[PDB]
């Protein structure tokens, strides 16, 4: 709970003023646990207080995080998913596949997030990953 | 829609692993910073121990 | 925490001045423990630019512009990882070595190979980290 | 109804053109509802006679010459027959699979099959029109 939560907010203050940059609210989120689109960021970053501030204490992070509680744990549900890339049902997919599925299609990730995800994932000698696996890893926590 | 869904739910879930290895990364660096800082106050057990 | 006594312990000489690379030795005298970059930072934002060495006084004004980082670094008596989430209470010697010499203000590996003499290592390869730390404070 | 990310979702490739066969596909993807002989008559109302992919452009082109048309298919939220006279609000599962694979722009009997999955059958053998035409559209 809070203790780890206050570590993971004292890491992100880099300044050490007490309140971190309004931008890095979603990866303050996703720090934490949670999941959430930069749109549901967007939903709730605007109020009348937190639009116009620049920056935010962890009071008022831990109010917003009470306020939109039910929102907020409804982004870590998801452990199953379905991808095509594989028709054959081999179980597996190309990196070059998993690449273009991830920066061509959805909200699309850059490169550099594709390249900081295949770190801490299994790849094998061929160039392939077990899907079923790395939706299992991904959703690990 | 459900292809892109599926998509949008991969990708707003490889951001949330992301962070958190990146943060995971950070926090490995940061405790081996803080135990060899430790490790050399020890300068205190040359100068009076 | 300022102390004439050890800067006369530092100063062999009785000129009143040691060496301005002495500052981080001085500190973890003192009691303190900034890190090698604290003490960069410190000695920087002073135009100590040409100074070859520092005398009590200029020691003591340092200390009092840093205290709130340099009180800091003697807080801490506890010391968890975030190198084991399994919670066995063990890590590897060779992941132990690895956060010393390869992350951080980096360990030697002839530091590392002092810390590990007398410290007992299983047939796993894996070592009691919570007595590691233990007995590399305690002492 | 244009939408360049629903084109960039059909190109998967990246080579900015999609083939001319996923016109409908794509039309019927962004919102539209056009008949498989609408779309027909919308290709050969160009000279894209020879043309094998299709650009945004000109699919942009095409809508725009067409959007009357094109808007009219998703004007209507219900719908009616024809089929029962009598006005008992049942049909035969004979008679709604002779309209739908053999009237008009046939559904194969795989497709009927399909949509017959979890709909109700009385001992008669009907079915009311009403639920399976709203069990259908609103999903």
């Amino acid at each position: 709970q809070i203790a780890e939560f206050k570590e993971a907010f004292s890491l992100f203050d880099k300044d050490g003023d007490g309140t971190i940059t309004t931008k890095e609210l979603g990866t303050v989120m996703r720090s934490l646990g949670q999941n959430p689109t930069e749109a549901e960021l967007q939903d709730m970053i605007n109020e009348v207080d937190a639009d116009g501030n620049g920056t935010i204490d962890f009071p008022e992070f831990l109010t917003m995080m009470a306020r939109k509680m039910k929102d907020t744990d409804s982004e870590e549900e998801i452990r199953e998913a379905f991808r095509v890339f594989d028709k054959d049902g081999n179980g597996y997919i190309s990196a070059a596949e998993l690449r273009h599925v991830m920066t061509n299609l959805g909200e699309k990730l850059t490169d550099e997030e594709v390249d900081e995800m295949i770190r801490e994932a299994d790849i094998d000698g061929d160039g392939q990953v077990n899907y079923e696996e790395f939706v299992q890893m991904m959703t690990a926590k | 829609q459900c292809m892109r869904d599926a998509t949008i739910a991969l990708q707003a879930l490889l951001r949330g692993y992301l962070v958190r290895n990146k943060y995971q990364m950070m926090l490995r660096e940061h405790k081996s910073i803080i135990i060899q800082k430790h490790v050399r106050g020890w300068l205190a057990r040359v100068h009076y121990h």
